């Protein structure tokens, strides 16, 4: 069974986080204890609490009382509520359930508190330098800065055409002047560079995508 | 209070196979069921198998049925996770779990602090520099990025500065990726006015002392 | 021994096997927590013969510990075009189960354990034989026990064992004779048992006697933190080899090396314990369960 988060979610401090935890259609929320986790950088996932109803329902170990669960049937979807959001709740959130032999993890929400406000990204895409050509080797690379929240969707087309082998994408990193950056490489043979008319680099942030293109004729 | 502590980080060559270690203190193992659970950098978190004590059982996730075996030191409330054939994918952060609900008396740890496990075949090469020129494309109303591509190195780290470290506004570093040839790689890149291009210098230092490796390389616009 | 009796027999597990949200709980029953399909069988009013019998094992408990084998279909769905395996069999019963409950569980005529089963968010009817919507807040993680029984290992072969009954026809499946009067039927609290090699078997009478025994079923070690279970396999007979150390009651003492200050944990003698055996048309045997259940009957007149 495959347990569909949101990529990302954001609101500002002092409001109320809702994340979601939709369920296939052949199982039903309403039969399992939800595991709800928060997960920081460098740290392994913390129990937040679980949630399978008002009366069966435990918080974690230090957990405040913000941290909240509950669910929706006719969406299908286990619900983790944090009221009053604080700086300290920016971080990823995991939702699990355990209907047989298995631990099955949702894709995971990075949730961030909008410290201040929504930078779109700069996207700039390198096409491989005549040094590297000269190696026998090719390696596009997208730069994407400046932008918040940290989060991106980074997607490689060749000729119109998607491309999922030999890509490398990196996790959006704080800059300097505190927006995000991340980076994202193409790895291809010298020919493979050549033989299309032209590779893509598509980031989409916020639901907006922004596409750069290069081409070897030039 | 549970204390669960893992093993140092790894490096496994392609096929072998890698054991890691979950040591439990305040508590006794053959009171607690254990589980694995790992994360590929920067992805999601996976289950991979547990072992039922109620039950006396141990069950594995189909993905790795054949690779992931394991085992308990009894005497030492140790467990162990053994996964075999390893390949380029099984490059994870891999955590010993303990089921929060069944042991909420527990004010400890439920998750171990992780072990990493490296694939790659590789030993001690040194990074290949390439320039990341601006040409015109890289420009939107006065600013433009250049950087350098530090690509093929092996172990971690590196470390970039930009003229000789007197360049330090508008340069972003990225963290390294491990690619399926087992070599790392990263990028650093500056955003420049587009003006100064013609007027200022810019040269990445590269050092990687693992095989004292140090790299300049001038990074001017393209013809 | 009131607080004891969640100090089960064996494993102890009491959840159904498509059912494991309450394995916290249910997988062991011990002290600590509530388990839906356990704690039915305490309350007083309800099961008489498992409560006059309550240190041996229910029927989810003899299925986990391998003394009770699941149905072909372990589970039948009454919300399907016939829910076949186990509607005949059911209707011939005359249950009543509580609210909230998706799940309910039954010795078989074969003597092996079936399921009633529903939908993620039905009840069942109070009557267990159909499917009713949920109008509580959230269903029971548990299976709900339809007959009142106790359960036991035994190696007694009953494969010569069956239904004996005066003047009876019919009794819930099984049909004992060709009757051809016309004849008296009714819902009998019928008392039965199950058997090594045998089926289920119906009886005009309950006979059972106890051998009490001094062996280490026979019981209940705890350790106080606040009461948690202990296995009194790590505690050393009277001459022999311990990886604890424990004290007891004076039967416990009797058998076992006692230190009373050292202790690690208490057994008491679990008085109720030991090995039952059940008369079976004159013939004393080792019966693998015993119980009662609600069926119809039909006897000549």
């Amino acid at each position: 069974p495959v347990l569909t988060q949101p990529p990302s979610s954001s609101a500002s401090p002092g409001e109320s986080a809702r994340l979601t935890c939709t369920l296939p259609s052949d199982i039903s929320v309403s039969s399992y204890n939800i595991y709800w986790y928060q997960q920081k950088p460098g740290s392994p996932p913390r129990f937040l609490l679980y949630y399978y109803s008002d009366s069966d329902k435990g918080q974690g170990s230090g957990v405040p009382s913000r941290f909240s669960g509950s669910k929706d049937a006719s969406d299908n979807t286990g619900i983790l509520l944090i009221s009053g959001l604080q700086s300290e709740d920016e971080a990823d959130y995991y939702c699990m359930i355990w209907p047989s032999n298995a631990w099955v993890f949702g894709g995971g929400t990075k949730l961030t508190v909008l410290g201040q406000p929504k930078a779109a990204p700069s996207v700039t895409l390198f096409p491989p330098s005549s040094e590297e050509l000269q190696a026998n080797k090719a390696t596009l690379v997208c730069l994407i800065s400046d932008f918040y929240p940290g989060a991106v969707t980074v997607a490689w087309k060749a000729d119109s055409s998607p491309v999922k082998a030999g890509v490398e994408t990196t996790t959006p990193s704080k800059q300097s002047n505190n927006k995000y950056a991340a980076s994202s490489y193409l790895s291809l043979t010298p020919e493979q560079w050549k033989s299309h008319r032209s590779y893509s680099c598509q980031v989409t942030h916020e639901g907006s995508t922004v596409e750069k293109t290069v081409a070897p004729t030039e | 209070q549970v204390q669960l502590v893992q093993s140092g980080a790894e490096v496994k060559k392609p096929g072998a196979s890698v054991k890691v270690s979950c040591k439990v203190s305040g508590y006794t193992l053959t009171e607690l069921s254990m589980h694995w659970v790992r994360q590929a950098p920067g992805k999601g978190l996976e289950w991979m198998g547990g072992f039922d004590r109620e039950d006396g059982e141990t069950i594995y996730a189909q993905k790795f049925q054949g690779r992931v075996t394991m085992t308990e030191d009894t005497s030492t409330d140790t467990a162990y996770m053994e996964l075999s054939s390893l390949r380029s994918e099984d490059t994870a952060v891999y955590y010993c779990a303990i089921d929060p609900i069944r042991y909420n008396w527990n004010y400890g740890d439920y998750w171990g602090q992780g072990t990493l496990v490296t694939v790659s075949s590789a030993s001690t090469k040194g990074p290949s520099v390439f320039p990341l020129a601006p040409s015109s494309k890289s420009t939107s109303g006065g600013t433009a990025a250049l950087g350098c591509l530090v690509k093929d190195y092996f172990p971690e780290p590196v470390t970039v500065s930009w003229n000789s470290g007197a360049l330090t506004s508008g340069v972003h570093t990225f963290p390294a990726v491990l690619q399926s040839s087992g070599l790392y790689s990263l990028s650093s890149v500056v955003t420049v006015p587009s003006s100064s291009l013609g007027t200022q210098t810019y040269i990445c230092n590269v050092n990687h002392k693992p095989s004292n490796t140090k790299v300049d390389k001038k990074v001017e616009p393209k013809s | 021994e009131d607080p004891h009796l969640r100090n089960r027999p064996g494993k102890g597990h009491n959840y159904i096997d498509g059912m494991t949200q309450e394995d916290a709980t249910c997988k062991p029953v011990t002290y600590a927590g509530a388990c839906s399909s356990f704690d039915v069988l305490l309350e007083k009013g309800k099961f008489p013969l498992f409560q006059s019998y309550a240190h041996h094992r229910t029927l989810l408990e003899a299925v986990h510990d391998t003394i009770i084998a699941k149905a072909d279909p372990p589970s039948c769905d009454l919300q399907s075009a016939h829910g076949n395996p186990c509607m005949k069999e059911k209707l011939v019963m005359k249950t009543h189960c509580p609210n909230d409950y998706q799940s309910a569980h039954y010795l078989n005529n074969d003597g092996k354990m079936a399921s009633v089963k529903c939908p993620p968010k039905y009840e069942l009817t109070e009557d267990c034989n159909f499917c009713r919507q949920m109008t509580g807040a959230s269903l029971k993680k548990g299976s709900y026990p339809l007959q009142d029984l106790f359960c036991q290992s035994s190696e007694d072969d009953g494969s010569k064992l069956k239904t004996k009954m005066k003047g009876v026809c019919e009794v819930g499946v099984q049909a004992l004779k060709k009757c051809d009067g016309q004849l008296s039927t009714a819902h009998e609290v019928v008392p039965f048992a199950v058997f090594k090699n045998s089926k289920k078997v119906y009886l005009d009478k309950l006979d059972l006697k106890t051998e009490e025994n001094l062996l280490p079923d026979s019981f209940v070690c705890f350790e106080h933190k606040e009461l948690k279970s202990f296995d009194i396999s790590q505690c050393p007979k009277i001459g022999g080899h311990g990886s604890k150390k424990c004290t007891g009651d004076a039967a416990f003492c009797s058998a076992y090396e006692c230190t009373a200050q050292y202790a690690n944990a208490y057994c008491s003698h679990a008085n109720g314990s030991g090995i039952v055996q059940i008369q079976v048309s004159g013939v004393w045997k080792k019966p693998l369960c015993v119980g009662y259940e609600r069926v119809v009957v039909k006897r000549e007149l």
